[PDB]
């Protein structure tokens, strides 16, 4: 049966300003079937209130799903977004960078 | 408002 | 401009562990309003959008009606569909189906849809004309007949053009303050040093509604399409949507360098540079 691998983006909702609030999103569309694990992390630890969009899909039938959480990002905090599906060998970690 | 008569495949 | 009603159904089966889930997501153009889920609490369509929680009990009491039985119908359907393509009882499968309809800038009807997807490929899907159906198979031209009968084309029919178009103009007049907006983008540029020769340069679109936008680079005025990379439209979460484009430049080079921003909240397109 057909598969298809999640493409993953990593953002935040408003510019990152360190010290302000925000929120942090881990966007993940392309993909089916529509079994999919989402995490995301703060510095390497996964983070417990993360909430999630209904799912949807695109005229290509293909799934999409935005997870989010509210942060605070600072300097040295690391933040990154951690996919499993049936397309990947392991599960896919992708970082927050802030000006991606 | 969603349709209110489906039909099966 | 132009707008839209869509549903969006999620079938998926779960062989020894019971029911199907089954997900139900209603949009206007790029704005979802509501949602159903089978393995949630409460069994209800419920509001996912302030301008729809003004609608009554009646709205809420027969939206969910109608959702139980399209959350019912595919479960028949998952069933109907392991029989028609001789597959075991223990595999999961997924059906999806969309229907809806478009309106122009007078909100007049422009076209209606109604297709449906079965483990993520086109199974049958409604032509333009609305009356003629597009079968992908042998089993699929087993329902075309069953779908193609005068009473049920003529209902769908009447949904298409009818109730659907009348209920997109209600909810685009019950939430004008969110869907009849334009948000123009919101624009700047980064340079990050990728090297002591090369730099990246990043044309950023951000705060924008409605999704559809085009982000292009152009060097002394040629596009650079293979050579930029351009991420896919996302949701910023509060109901706008973001994109960028991003060209690696040699050193020395970005005054050659265009991003060009189109966007429906925008007069004039916009022509932005580093400088």
């Amino acid at each position: 049966m057909i598969q298809r691998t999640p493409k993953i983006q990593v953002y935040s909702r408003h510019p990152a300003e360190n010290g302000k609030s925000n929120f942090l999103n881990c966007y993940v569309s392309g993909f089916h079937p529509s079994d999919i694990e989402v995490d995301l992390l703060k510095n390497g630890e996964r983070i417990e209130k993360v909430e999630h969009s209904d799912l949807s899909f695109s005229k290509d039938w293909s799934f999409y799903l935005l997870y989010y959480t509210e942060f605070t990002p600072t300097e040295k905090d690391e933040y990154a977004c951690r996919v499993n599906h049936v397309t990947l060998s392991q599960p896919k970690i992708v970082k927050w960078d802030r000006d991606m | 408002m969603l349709w209110g008569y489906l039909q099966y495949v | 401009g132009s707008h839209s009603m869509r549903y969006f159904f999620t079938s998926v089966s779960r062989p020894g562990r019971g029911e199907p889930r089954f997900i139900a997501v209603g949009y206007v153009d790029d704005t979802q309003f509501v949602r159903f889920d089978s393995d949630a609490a409460s069994q209800r369509m419920e509001p996912r959008a302030p301008w729809i929680e003004q609608e009554g009990p009646e709205y809420w009491d027969g939206e969910t009606r109608k959702v139980k039985a399209h959350s019912q119908t595919h479960r028949v359907d998952l069933g109907t569909l392991r029989g028609y393509y001789n597959q075991s009882e223990a595999g999961s499968h997924t059906v999806q189906r969309m229907y809806g309809c478009d309106v122009g800038s007078d909100w007049r009807f422009l076209r209606g849809y109604h297709q449906y997807a079965y483990d993520g490929k086109d199974y049958i899907a409604l032509k333009e004309d609305l009356r003629s159906w597009t079968a992908a198979d042998m089993a699929a031209q087993t329902t075309k007949h069953k779908w193609e009968a005068p009473h049920v084309a003529e209902q769908l029919r009447a949904y298409l053009e009818g109730t659907c178009v009348e209920w997109l103009r209600r909810y685009l007049e019950n939430g004008k303050e969110t869907l009849q907006r334009t948000d123009a983008p919101k624009t700047h540029m980064t340079h990050h040093a990728v090297s002591d020769h090369e730099a990246t340069l990043r044309c950023w679109a951000l705060s924008f509604y409605p999704a559809e936008i085009t982000l292009t680079w152009q060097r002394d005025g040629e596009d650079q399409t293979q050579d930029t990379e351009l991420v896919e439209t996302r949701p910023a979460g509060d109901g706008t949507f973001q994109k960028w484009a991003a060209v690696v430049v040699p050193s020395g080079q970005e005054q050659r360098y265009t991003c060009h921003v189109q966007h429906e909240g925008l007069p004039k397109p916009l022509t932005l540079r580093w400088e």
